[PDB]
DNA sequence: TAGTATGAAAGTACTTGAGCTTGATC
DNA sequence: GATCAAGCTCAAGTACTTAAGTCTGGTCTATACTA
């Protein structure tokens, strides 16, 4: 299974990058250049940084390599721990 | 701020706060006999306490591949070489073609007073039999022993022994000094003050050696060596050799050198109460965080000095007391 | 460069010219008026003028449909302007002017006004930037160490320092290594010159040692061959490298796109930034080993830390240029949020918004204030010491302020060796003017006819080079190394020469003739070591000297002539040195220069001391700064006692300024 | 390499020697001051053929106030000591019903060896000590004073004279070279008399630890 | 004279007619031996300076009743000033094998290398005051730099010896009820009222 | 032991600690609610982590490796460390040397 | 500059701090003088234990 | 003796390994690299000088007789073309303490003879 | 708007991996 | 006689502290967020 990538976004806009991600992606997906990532998470309780279902940090890389929100965390990104993908969507 | 030695507040630091690395480290090597009078045996003994490697009366260093001794490479060592292998003295047949050629120097090795001889004992003692070695008469113009391994490759091999024997093999004298100083003193304090049949002191010119190592456990252990006087600067040699008793004795004796360098003087009760807190433990308590907050003392008042929060952290982890004596 | 944002639509906003007005202050109710220094002095305000630039926006979405837009004088920010400069209001004004604005025409200038206080900028020592430095350490892994700190001309970064060392003896031998930039682990030498494209090991010592007949250097460089050999190709070479830095890729792919910028930026910026890499840096990283090569073999002598020679003075123009460039960077940053949340609305935006005019204003503003030298909130990081308060106790107390140096050795050290009076103190600093605090040493004060140099271009000199016999660096065959000698400019391996006599000759007729090459320009030619540097930097300290034939000056009588009628003639300064009489001279050029005290050593004696005298100096008191020049007989009493007075010179009452009473 | 040998050995004998008379052993006059011609007369001068070995050097003496108070000083011919040489001398010292032996090793001794001296202190009280540092008698030093073991009746009247109790009194360590040399153990006091400029003679007593 | 023995000892090294010394080297001995003419200079000058004082001279009243100044200060101010060291040796090479460049290169000789033949009163020339001023800064360095270090070992001794008192059975006792000595200074005695004495 | 000091104006100042005691006070709360309502554990294990970086501060600053804790202005609040350490603090600025 | 009025200084009860209740530093504040480690060496030295307590005690901040 | 220089191939240039060749029993030197190889004319692999005996005349170039800063002399002719002037200098190159040592040049253009006396 | 909120230190003591003695086994 | 494992010894690191005394004067000290 893909593992999730934290990347550092925004103070309060995390929603905001997630559209506008998932928006480029639906833009470029029939390009040379889609996005291989698989999904995104923006937990309600969760500011300053997002999770990015993603394989490699490669495909992190080249999905967060747009708006500038991720400009801070395109630098470098951190594994989420495995037993962490329950703790990830609990409410 | 003969031999250059540590005077001032850096000595005076050194002795407070015991260092296992001084700065100037030092022997007071005095003679017994005929070698406190004369010079040669004097030099002799000197020679037996500075320290040789290879390197001090090695000239020059040459790797060979000679494939048949008989017929050597070069042409000046064809001479001695038929001499030597004319019969079987070794394994010929575990020989290897790579030869390793020393060349010494005549004035280094006369003075050290050595022969090639001891030299080849040396080798085949710290390499056994692995590592042949032969040599000329002390009659050529060119010192040369020419050397051969036993049996990574052998030239690398070569060349990685070539520079072991180079550093660590000591031809002769003790390790850690470097080099030795003799002279005669012209201040009593260093001279040998006996007394006369008569009952007057007579201060006697002997010489003495002054070493930049300090080898107290090896030096002593010499012929024509004085095992009485003979002492040092470096209080850890002192009080691994010889003791507490004497460690404070020789603790004194430097911090009064040190004070009366500059014509100065203390009295002596300060310097004892000095060297006697420093030895009241049978340790060298150094005068530092690292001795005076390692006793007994109590919490608050090792605080004060250093490591305040560190030293009231471990008084409460362990529920000490404070006895309000200080 | 230009900030290229997109969402689609982009925009590049490029610059293209600069205009400073002259200082002005705005009311509330915002009519502009000029502001004199007197007011900033009494109404707590800040000395300083506007910034305009003129900006140019060009709109590309797509079809090719473009449109240019250009905003004429931009108010981008504010600048402290020093007192008595060019831009100063007080310029060219007469000592009547300046009493009608109430002040003192003695006042030599040379400070700022911010909140009213009058600050002045510390001259800083550093070392100096694209010069081989061989140095050995006594407790260390290394023996010696050939280290450079290079920055390119015009500086966009921090100096990228790298070293080259040898490893200490006790595998086989001395191994040389290189600590690169962005790089945590050295790296043997070899690797980098074959990441640099020279894999054959007889091209990479080609660049090395330029005379193979010299096996002693070709059996010290054999450990670092035998150490790296498996690899032997450019690809890996760089992937080993991108291997050994703190951000070691996944695929080797970026580890070599990693390497391959770092080769190209980082490592020795001043020798290229390009394919320059193995052009130039592959010789000059070659002269750079060549130099720890001497250096352990004795051929030449290790460099001394404390020499003028090697340290540059940094003044109010590199400093503020430093600050300048770091915050205009900042705005240009600031300037892409502002758009970026703009554009991705699917709109145009205004750049006057986005302008944030407030961080260059109170950026120089609070580091001329405060001494911090760096960004409001690193208060930490930064070093303070810079911009103190200009002491008004006294006119010399004042002149001794401005004309001040600083070593930033930190005051704690305990280190006799920086502190020391070295011999290069000789005629560019005060030997006496020192505190006798926890400073000693470290606070210096300029001479009297001590000059730093400004800076100046090296172009013109590389076109006058390039014209000459003068043959470049790729055009030549690494065979034609040994028998010519090199040259240097600003540090930058230029090229080689055959006759470098007449070369000499040449450009010290051509400085003397006030010709292409300036004044300023340093042209020392190493004779033993054939190296020849020239140098056109900024901070390298130096002083007037008179200029000597084969045995006599060239200040002749006709000159003190013209020089008595200053006033009518017109016959200055400027004058006398465009007449070849007088030069120059830095710190390390007198390495290579024979000095007379006083024109009585150039006649004859019964016994010749020199007899080929080439410079003279013009008094030999010029040595003393301010505080030292106002003893009387100095040369009578013990050194000790003459620095306690510049150092009470500065805290005797008089009469500071002529406009005390405003 | 072997008139040093035997000088070496000579010169041990002669620091044993006078260790053991300071212990308070019974050693007769004549084999204290034993020149080295005496004792290439009565052992050898030929150690490399084995004429005297080092298991000749084995001496045997006995306390002046107990006759069957005696000790054992053992020289082993290999250089690093192993335990069965230990066990050898234990067992020779259960045979002789002995309970006091020194050790002198050449180059050194192994860990095992050292803790199997240390598990039958009780039973056997046997030390060590290295040729290197029996060359030379530390006594006979200028600046070692005159160390004199105190007996616990010594002892009692002088803390009962001071009124203090054991650990007030200053200390020395188990493993100092005089410690070594006097053999003594933990709980044991050691008076030093040295000269002073000051007063003249000065008495101190260090409880060992 | 001075001078011109220096000239000579530069002449025998420079022709290898100058053998080193047991214990040091060819440059320690030709410095050692340089070294020593000067001193031997100072000390001859600074006696016919003393020699030539007449009772009504102040300097030898200062220096006479001790209450300021030595003979090396009227040596100083009358005669010569003397060598000036650095790191207790001469004016070392700051530039490339010279001291400054009014010196030619390998110039070991006295005024080269900092010897101030000058006296206070006659003058210094330029060299010999910034030689000089090397002479000071030393002097400076070190009296700003010892402070810290002779400050915290004063500090370090006290914080190890504060409570070590005499008890009232005349024993020298720490905190720690301890005994250090079993009479102060080996003898009970208080080193006010003593004094030196002669058996 | 944390003076509020009043300023020239009416406005009150508190001291190093009580603005470290109100972050502490701040996650606490954060914490407290995390765990009475179901929250992720990693979140807990994170404001524990802060928690931890907080409390660590508050008695000891100086910790190599982990960010000072800075606070009003960018400035790392003292530490209670910090005040008894060594010279100018309370044993040695405030208890063996004083004022008189 | 360094003239006598700029440097006289006299304390006797006068202001305190706020975090310690002891003397005020400088001039300026009427603060008091600084009765360092090396004084109460000093004073240790000559015996001097009530005038030790007076000073770090009775005449700083009881 | 002498010290050896390098050998480089010729394929590749890189340098050559000191190898034995076990069936002629003679000294070879091949590449690493490649397969080259080359047999050795000297028989001598690798020379280490502790005295450092260096002719220092070799270091020394003519044209350090342009150096105004070294003293001339005139008592010291030169004996290649019989000039007067001559400049002279120590040796100042480490690990050689008889640095004391006069080193001339003569000040000739197109001779520029170096001796030592 | 009106207000909340975001390149010139050195020392000791302790932990870790490498080499080696004696054991328990074979 | 042989072996591998346990574990004791040694040289390589890391973690941590400390760096003279007192006294005076002077300047300077945040603004992003986002509603
Ligand atoms: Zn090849
Ligand atoms: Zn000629």
């Amino acid at each position: 299974d893909p593992n999730l990538w934290t990347v550092k976004c925004k103070i309060g806009e995390e929603r905001a990058t997630a559209i506008s991600l998932m928006r480029k992606f639906i833009a470029y997906q029939f390009t040379d250049t889609p996005l291989q990532i698989k999904s995104v998470v923006a937990p309600e309780h969760v500011k300053g940084y997002i999770y990015v279902e993603a394989y490699k940090q490669t495909h992190v890389k080249q999905a967060i390599e747009g708006v500038g929100n991720l400009r801070l965390g395109y630098w470098n990104q951190q594994m989420v721990p495995i037993k962490e993908m329950t703790d990830v969507l609990k409410v | 701020n003969a031999k250059n030695v540590t005077l001032g507040v850096p000595r005076l630091k050194e002795l407070i706060n015991i260092s296992k690395k001084p700065k100037t480290p030092s022997l007071t090597v005095f003679l017994l006999g005929q070698s406190a009078r004369d010079a040669e045996r004097a030099k002799d003994i000197l020679c037996r306490l500075e320290h040789t490697t290879l390197r001090k009366v090695t000239a020059n260093t040459a790797i060979y591949y000679d494939p048949n001794p008989q017929s050597t490479v070069v042409a000046e060592d064809q001479e001695w070489v038929n001499v030597y292998y004319e019969m079987p003295d070794f394994d010929v047949a575990r020989i290897s073609p790579w030869l390793l050629r020393v060349e010494l120097d005549r004035k280094h090795m006369t003075d050290r007073k050595l022969t090639m001889e001891q030299i080849a004992e040396k080798i085949n003692a710290g390499f056994g039999d692995d590592l042949n070695c032969i040599f000329n008469d002390d009659n050529a113009e060119k010192l040369v022993l020419r050397i051969r391994i036993m049996n990574m490759d052998d030239d690398v091999f070569l060349r990685c022994i070539e520079s072991n024997m180079l550093t660590d093999m000591t031809l002769q004298g003790i390790e850690q000094i470097s080099k030795v100083y003799m002279h005669l003193p012209q201040t009593d304090n260093k001279k040998k003050i006996i007394i006369t049949e008569d009952g007057e002191f007579k201060a006697l010119q002997e010489w003495i050696l002054e070493t930049d190592g300090v080898s107290l456990m090896r030096v002593l252990s010499e012929k024509d060596v004085d095992p009485v006087r003979t002492t040092s600067n470096d209080i850890v040699e002192i009080f691994t050799v010889l003791g507490i008793e004497a460690v404070r004795k020789a603790l004194e004796r430097e911090l009064y050198h040190v004070i009366s360098f500059d014509g100065s003087y203390v009295n002596y009760r300060h310097l004892a109460l000095l060297c006697d807190t420093m030895t009241c433990r049978g340790h060298l308590m150094a005068i530092t965080r690292h001795g005076v907050n390692r006793q007994d003392t109590g919490p608050l008042m090792k605080c004060s000095f250093e490591e305040t929060v560190d030293v009231l952290m471990e008084a409460a982890a362990h529920g000490e007391s404070d006895p309000m004596k200080g | 460069p230009p900030i290229d944002l997109q969402a689609p639509p982009r925009y590049l906003l490029k610059f293209e010219q600069i205009y400073l007005s002259k200082p002005t202050h705005w009311e509330r109710d915002g009519a502009p008026s000029p502001m004199m220094p007197n007011e900033a002095r009494l109404r707590n305000l800040t000395y300083s003028a506007p910034l305009y630039v003129d900006i140019t926006k060009t709109v590309i979405k797509e079809g090719e449909e473009q449109l240019q837009t250009q905003h004429q004088k931009t108010f981008i920010g504010k600048i402290p302007i020093m007192l008595r400069s060019t831009y100063c209001l007080l310029n060219g004004l007469t000592d009547r002017d300046l009493c009608e604005l109430n002040e003192c025409p003695l006042d030599p200038g040379g400070y700022f006004i911010i909140n009213g206080s009058e600050k002045v900028l510390i001259a800083q020592e550093k070392m100096a930037t694209n010069t081989v430095y061989v140095f050995a350490k006594k407790d260390s892994k290394y023996a010696y160490t050939g280290e450079c700190r290079s920055c390119l001309e015009n500086s966009s970064r921090p100096t990228s320092t790298i070293w080259v060392s040898m490893l200490a003896r006790g595998a086989i031998g001395q191994r040389i290594v290189a600590t690169l930039p962005y790089i945590k682990q050295e790296v043997p030498i070899i690797i980098v010159f074959r990441a640099l494209g020279f894999v054959s090991d007889r091209d990479i010592l080609e660049h090395i040692i330029y005379d193979f007949e010299d096996p002693e250097m070709m059996e010290m460089v054999k450990p670092s061959l035998d150490e790296a050999f498996v690899i032997q190709e450019q690809n890996v070479a760089l992937n080993f490298i991108g291997s050994r830095g703190a951000k070691p890729g996944v695929t080797k792919e970026k580890r070599i796109k990693y390497a391959k910028e770092v080769l190209q930026k980082e490592m020795l910026p001043h020798v290229g930034v390009s394919d320059f890499c193995e052009t130039k840096k592959a010789y000059f990283l070659g002269y750079m080993v060549h130099r720890l090569l001497l250096a352990a073999l004795g051929r030449r002598e290790l460099d001394d830390r404390d020499h003028y020679g090697n340290k540059r003075l940094d003044l109010a123009g590199p400093l503020l240029a430093f600050l300048f460039r770091g915050m205009f960077k900042n705005l240009l940053k600031e300037v892409r949020i502002y758009a970026q949340k703009f554009i991705d609305r699917g709109k145009d935006f205004n750049l006057e918004l986005a302008i944030k005019t407030r961080i260059i204003s109170d950026g120089l503003k609070y580091s001329l204030a405060t001494g911090n030298w760096g960004d409001q909130k690193k208060a930490h990081q930064a070093r303070a010491g810079v911009s103190q308060v200009l002491n008004r106790l006294t006119f010399a107390s004042t002149l001794s302020h401005l004309r001040r140096l600083n070593s930033p050795i930190g005051r704690d050290g305990k280190l006799a060796k920086p502190r020391q009076l070295h011999n290069t103190l000789w005629g560019m600093v005060c030997p006496a003017e020192t505190p006798e605090g926890h400073a000693v040493g470290l606070v210096k004060n300029l001479a009297l006819m001590a000059y730093i140099s400004v800076g100046s271009q090296p172009s013109p000199i590389l076109e006058f080079l390039e014209e000459w016999s003068m043959e470049n660096l790729e055009e030549i065959s690494p065979a034609a190394i040994a028998d010519a000698t090199k040259i240097f400019v600003n540090g930058c391996w230029v090229g080689i020469h055959k006759d470098p006599e007449q070369l000499m000759n040449t450009l010290r007729k051509l400085r003397r003739q006030m010709d292409i090459i300036v004044s300023e320009v340093s042209m020392i030619r190493d004779i033993r070591e054939r190296e020849i540097r020239i140098y056109t930097d900024a901070g390298r300290i130096c002083r007037p000297l008179l200029i000597v034939e084969k045995q006599k000056l060239l200040l002749k009588k006709r000159h003190i002539d013209q020089l008595k009628e200053r006033e009518y003639n017109n016959y200055s300064w400027q004058d006398l040195v465009a007449s070849g009489v007088v030069e120059y001279i830095d710190t390390l050029e007198e390495e290579t220069v024979m000095l007379a005290m006083t024109p009585d050593d150039l006649q004859e004696k019964e016994v010749a001391y020199c007899s080929t005298y080439t410079h003279c100096e013009i008094h030999p008191s010029m040595i003393l700064g301010v505080c030292a020049s106002i003893i009387p007989f100095p040369d009578h009493n013990q050194s000790p006692r003459n620095t306690y007075q510049s150092a009470m010179g500065k805290q005797a009452m008089g009469v500071y300024i002529t406009n005390f009473h405003v | 390499d072997d008139e040093e040998e035997t000088y070496r050995l000579w010169k041990i004998r002669k620091t044993i020697m006078q260790l053991c008379h300071d212990r308070g052993y019974l050693v007769t006059q004549d084999e204290l001051d034993q020149t080295l011609e005496e004792f290439k007369a009565q052992f050898g001068d030929k150690p490399s053929e084995g004429r005297p070995r080092r298991t000749d050097l084995t001496v045997l003496v006995a306390h002046n106030d107990d006759p069957t108070d005696q000790m054992f000083v053992f020289f082993p011919e290999e250089p690093k000591v192993g335990i069965k040489t230990i066990k050898v001398y234990c067992q020779r010292m259960q045979e002789e019903n002995i309970t006091r032996a020194l050790i002198v090793v050449q180059q050194g001794m192994t860990p095992s060896a050292k803790q199997s001296l240390v598990d039958m202190a009780p039973k056997y009280i046997l030390e060590q000590f290295l040729q290197q540092e029996l060359l030379i008698n530390i006594t006979e030093h200028e600046l070692v004073p005159e160390h004199v073991v105190m007996t616990k009746e010594e002892v009692t009247e002088l803390l009962a004279r001071y009124k203090l109790r054991e650990n007030q009194l200053p200390r020395i360590q188990a493993g100092d070279p005089v410690a070594r040399y006097f053999g003594i153990k933990r709980g044991q006091v050691v008076k030093i008399i040295r000269p002073s400029e000051t007063a003249g003679r000065y008495i101190t007593y260090r409880l060992v630890q | 004279k001075a001078k011109q023995d220096v000239i000579e000892v530069i002449e025998k090294a420079h022709n290898n007619e100058l053998e080193p010394t047991p214990g040091n080297t060819l440059r320690q001995t030709f410095e050692n031996q340089v070294n020593r003419i000067l001193n031997d200079a100072r000390d001859k000058t600074g006696s016919s300076a003393q020699k030539s004082l007449s009772e009504y001279n102040n300097f030898k009243s200062m220096v006479v009743s001790g209450a300021k100044g030595s003979k090396i200060n009227i040596s100083q101010v009358i005669a010569v000033v003397g060598q000036q060291n650095v790191e207790g040796k001469r004016i070392p090479f700051g530039f490339k094998h010279r001291t400054l460049p009014h010196f030619i290169k390998d110039d070991y000789g006295p005024e080269s290398r900092g010897f101030v033949e000058n006296s206070y009163l006659a003058g210094l020339t330029p060299t010999e005051f910034f030689f000089h001023a090397m002479g000071g800064r030393e002097g400076l360095i070190d009296t700003a730099v010892k402070t810290a270090e002779t400050g915290y070992i004063q500090r370090r001794l006290i914080k190890s010896m504060e409570s070590v008192m005499v008890k009232y059975d005349a024993t020298v006792r720490n905190s720690i009820n301890q005994v250090v000595q079993l009479r102060y200074g080996e003898d009970g005695l208080a080193g006010e009222s003593v004094e030196f004495q002669n058996l | 032991v944390r003076p509020a000091v009043v300023m020239q104006g009416s406005a009150r100042n508190q001291d190093d600690l009580t603005h470290k005691l109100a972050d502490i006070v701040k996650i606490n709360n954060q914490l407290r609610r995390n765990e009475q309502n179901g929250a992720a554990a990693h979140v807990i294990a994170e404001d524990v982590k802060l928690l931890q970086f907080h409390v660590a501060t508050m008695v000891d600053n100086e910790l190599p490796g982990l960010p000072r804790a800075m606070q009003k202005s960018g400035r790392p609040l003292k530490s209670l460390k910090q005040r008894l350490k060594g010279k100018e603090g309370r044993v040695r600025g405030n208890l063996m040397g004083k004022r008189v | 500059k360094h003239m006598v009025d700029d440097k006289i200084h006299s304390r006797a009860r006068g202001p305190i701090q706020i975090l310690n209740r002891q003397p005020m530093e400088g001039r300026s504040r009427d603060g008091g003088l600084r009765f360092g480690e090396m004084e109460r060496d000093c004073q240790i030295a000559h015996g001097a234990a009530q005038f030790l307590r007076e000073r770090l005690f009775e005449a700083s901040d009881p | 003796p002498g010290f050896v220089g390098i050998r480089f191939c010729q394929e590749c240039n890189n340098m050559l390994y000191p190898k034995e060749d076990k069936e002629n029993r003679i000294l070879l030197y091949a590449c690493r690299n490649c397969d080259y190889q080359q047999e050795a004319d000297n028989s001598c692999i690798y020379v280490n000088k502790i005295t450092h005996e260096v002719d220092e005349l070799t270091q020394i170039i003519a044209d350090v007789s342009q150096d105004p800063t070294l003293p001339r002399t005139e008592d010291h002719p030169c004996q290649k073309c019989g000039h007067k002037e001559a400049v002279f200098f120590q040796s100042h190159s480490a690990r050689a303490e008889d640095a004391m040592r006069l080193y001339y040049v003569c000040t000739a253009p197109h001779c520029g003879h170096r001796w030592t006396e």
